[PDB]
RNA sequence: AAACUUGAGUGCAGAAGAGGAAAGUGGAAUUCCAUGUGUAGCGGUGAAAUGCGCAGAGAUAUGGAGGAACACCAGUGGCGAAGGCGACUUUCUGGUCUGUAACUGACGCUGAUGUGCGAAAGCGUGGGGAUCAAACAGGAUUAGAUACCCUGGUAGUCCACGCCGUAAACGAUGAGUGCUAAGUGUUAGGGGGCCCCUUAGUGCUGCAGCUAACGCAUUAAGCACUCCGCCUGGGGAGUA
RNA sequence: AAGGAGGUAAAAAUGG
């Protein structure tokens, strides 16, 4: 799974990698791509918002069925193939009927495997089923928080929940995060785990490989100025200076919980992270 | 290879889903290249602790022989994922 | 694994004198035979047979105790050994108990007594001591 | 092996009829019973109890194959080329 | 003294068989030592692990 | 150079086993969470206190979460080279024992160097986390108490994959082989009439012999042969 | 009846 680089030079060593032995086909669907120009993290109104992205490689995007919503057709895996816009991989599946589409990859997903959605559907990975006909313990992924919308729970890499139990309208589900909320029981979910595991544990070991992914230099708020940052200033180096470390923006930064009150969740979400 | 299957019902089942159960699960036990060689019902049996809940359960006893176990295996992962078989055990001989 | 029968031969008769038994019963071979004869000639057993069975035929031998019960052979010592075997000449042939007991040779003229090496003028392999 | 697979070999490799001591008997049923371990252990590789057995086998026939080979060259020869065990 | 099984020349024992199961077992559902029922060793095994497996399938309590 | 079947393996018919590896199922119990009843203690000790609890603890009933170990069987019992192996089920797999006498015909023993396994603690990466618990905090005891005791409690204790390679890793008893009184149990077999004989283990008692003595004594520490490892006063030192 | 092996409770201030 994980390949160690040899120190050949100061910039390799330490570096790892994915062996990409998953990926059985490197080039995309052509009929599923659509253009994706960088934002660098600016908005409509042309100015930076979101510090620290930009640049990075030209990519591609692959429309995903997050929705799999084409019922009672057999799909068979044509391909896992690497997806530069989400950290798992994703298996072009192709439908008895003849219409292919991208889905995120789950764990042990193989080429050749058929996969179904809908209520009928087994309980095998990379079938989908609404909660109410998924059994209480399965573990699941790209879970929907609105029926028909498309998954948007347990996407990533490795990303599961598992079912825990079915009050009425609702069944009660264990996020990643590990807080345990409840989801309207006819949003549909991915039996099984997100695959392509070992991404986390891959050593980037240089910064021009950030730079490659888009990833801009993150300047430290005790190395600017005073009308920069709450930090700035102070001669020499300095401590933080103050009752509690502070964001560029002048808010408290460690700690200080920032979910908004009143919110329609509050009451279906059971037990926080 | 022989093979004794044992299995329980919930005792809250209609008559005909109970022998629609029967039958697929059967049917399941019958498919790898196994042949049932036999297959019978002990009733309403009084469970010695209640399991689910339940104080009662339908034993169903099969007896089938295969050159391997893939019957018995496809059986055992529909009966976890049943929520109408309590309990199942699989004995070689 | 078995390595000296003849250690063997000598243990069996050793074993068997202290228990004070009548008879003993080893496997056979022509050296062990020679050995037995050699001693029931100079006294210390009663009578030698041999058994012509198969598998290589068997020794039985009868060992022999004197008035109040006393035993004749009062020791056996395996001289030359696998691991390290012993020769001497004929007038380095060594006298067991200033004469009272026996030497058992092997030489050229046939396994015989030191007795018989010193009067040939012949040596060989010392096999054993007895007494 | 199944006692039908190890008939089968020492009918194979029977010097005669009615041989099953032969070193060539002997040393076709222990590649098999090698082979056999060895398939297992791929799967089961923390298996060193039976890796330990599989060695013993492996002992016994390189004792057997030196007795071959000093009693008659050409059995051996013939014999490892028939089993691909050089 | 002698053994049930031994005596009765039955050589195989069924976990099914919870009448006879019961003949062994205590009153709180132990199962009864060997020195006390009077069974082989040989078969002593063969009812512990009939014992367990009925324990399992529901047929015979726990506690 | 040529033969033999007694050692060593093989075939044939049988036996038991917590031997190992991987998946799955299960009951008891502990901790925690939610809720109903309920009042002022609980817990703990030699005696206490810290601590928890009037915001409702502890007790009790129900349900849920999760980890870990398998009560009775269980036995000088079984298995394994040793370390070790105890819920149940399935798959893969190692070894051992019994009888037989087709089969090979000494092909055996030991084993420096080598190569593997190896309790617990410990190390790395990633999981997991109930219980217990180094460190640590508080209370007690005490002249003092860096403890024993009490209340907590992190690593760790569990899993995967690598590493480490050590223990009073002990029977403080190297392996192989034969021989040398007996009595009595038990595990797995076999043969001849509850009895006798017999194979392989596992215990106890006990001659000859051995031993400084204690003791060992067919499971030798007796009598012998082969090979290996090891010792040569106590410290220094398993150190430089 | 007297000796050998395994498990297993309950008790406990401190200093001579
Ligand atoms: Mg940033
Ligand atoms: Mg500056
Ligand atoms: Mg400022
Ligand atoms: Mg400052
Ligand atoms: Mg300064
Ligand atoms: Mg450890
Ligand atoms: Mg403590
Ligand atoms: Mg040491
Ligand atoms: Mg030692
Ligand atoms: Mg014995």
């Amino acid at each position: 799974a994980i390949k160690k680089y040899k120190p050949i030079t100061n910039g390799r060593r330490n570096m790892t990698s994915l062996d990409f032995a998953e990926i059985t086909k490197t080039t995309p669907e052509k009929s599923l791509l659509k253009p994706l120009p960088k934002k660098a993290g600016r908005n409509n109104q042309g100015k930076l918002t979101v510090r620290h992205h930009g640049g990075g490689h030209k990519r591609q995007y692959r429309v995903i069925d997050f929705k799999r919503n084409k019922d009672g057709i057999n799909a068979k895996v044509d391909s896992i193939q690497y997806d530069p816009n989400r950290s798992a991989n994703i298996a072009l599946v192709v439908y008895a009927d003849g219409e292919k589409r991208y889905i995120i990859a789950p764990k042990g997903l193989e080429v050749g495997q058929i996969v179904e959605s809908g209520a009928e559907a087994d309980i095998k990975v990379g079938n989908a089923l609404p909660l109410q006909n998924i059994p209480v313990g399965t573990v699941v992924h790209n879970i929907e928080l609105k029926p028909g919308k498309g998954g948007q729970i347990a996407r990533s890499a490795g990303a599961s929940a598992q079912v825990l139990g079915k009050e009425g309208k609702y069944v009660l589900i264990r996020l990643r995060s590990g807080e345990v909320r409840m989801i309207l029981s006819t949003c549909r979910a991915t039996i099984g785990q997100v695959g392509n595991l070992q991404h986390e544990l891959v050593n980037v070991g240089k910064a021009g490989r950030s730079r490659w992914k888009g990833i801009r230099p993150t300047v430290r708020g005790s190395v600017m100025n005073p009308n920069d940052h709450p930090h700035g200033g102070g001669e020499g180096r300095a401590p933080i200076g103050r009752p509690s470390p502070m964001s560029p923006w002048g808010k408290p930064t460690l700690g200080k919980k920032t979910r908004r009150g009143k919110k329609s969740s509050d009451k279906l979400i059971v037990r926080g992270r | 290879r022989t093979y004794e299957v044992m299995y329980i019902v919930r005792p809250n089942i209609e008559e005909d889903a109970k022998k629609a159960l029967v039958e697929r699960f059967n049917g399941i036990l019958a498919t790898e290249g196994a042949e049932v060689l036999e297959a019978k019902d002990w009733g309403k049996r009084r469970l010695a602790y209640e399991i689910n809940d339940f104080k009662d359960g339908f034993y169903n006893i099969v007896r089938v022989k295969s050159d391997n176990n893939k019957a018995t295996d496809e059986f055992q992962r529909l009966a976890k994922i049943s929520d109408d078989i309590i309990r199942y055990m699989v004995i070689r001989e | 694994t078995m390595t000296d029968p003849i250690a063997d031969m000598l243990t069996r008769v050793r074993n068997a004198n202290m228990v004070r038994h009548e008879k003993l019963e080893l496997p056979a071979s022509n050296i062990k035979k020679e050995i037995a004869e050699i001693l029931k000639s100079e006294g210390f057993i009663k009578n030698v047979e041999y058994v012509e069975d198969d598998k290589q035929g068997v020794l039985r031998l009868f060992l022999k105790y004197g008035q109040n019960d006393e035993r004749v052979i009062t020791g056996l010592k395996r001289i030359s050994k696998p691991g390290l075997r012993v020769y001497a000449k004929a007038s380095e042939m060594p006298k067991v108990l200033n004469g009272l007991g026996i030497a058992l040779v092997s030489t050229s003229e046939g396994v015989i007594t030191d007795k018989e090496a010193r009067k040939r003028n012949v040596g060989g392999e010392i096999i054993a001591y007895v007494w | 092996i199944s006692q039908e697979r190890k008939n089968e070999i020492i009918k194979e490799y029977r010097v005669h009829e009615t041989d099953t001591g032969s070193p060539e008997v002997q040393i076709a049923v222990l590649t098999a019973e090698i082979n056999a371990v060895n398939e297992h252990l791929r799967t089961h590789k923390k298996d060193h109890h039976s890796r330990r057995g599989l060695l013993k086998m492996v002992g016994r026939r390189r004792h057997l194959l030196n007795y071959l080979r000093s009693k008659d060259i050409q059995r051996y020869r013939e014999l490892i080329k028939s089993l691909g065990i050089r | 003294k002698v053994c049930y099984f031994t005596a009765n020349g039955i050589t195989h024992i069924d976990y099914k068989d919870t009448e006879l199961l019961k003949r062994f077992i205590s009153e709180r559902g132990k199962i009864l030592p060997r020195r006390v029922t009077g069974t082989s060793a040989k078969y002593q095994r063969m009812l512990t692990t009939a014992i367990k497996r009925s324990r399992h399938m529901a047929l015979l309590p726990y506690v």
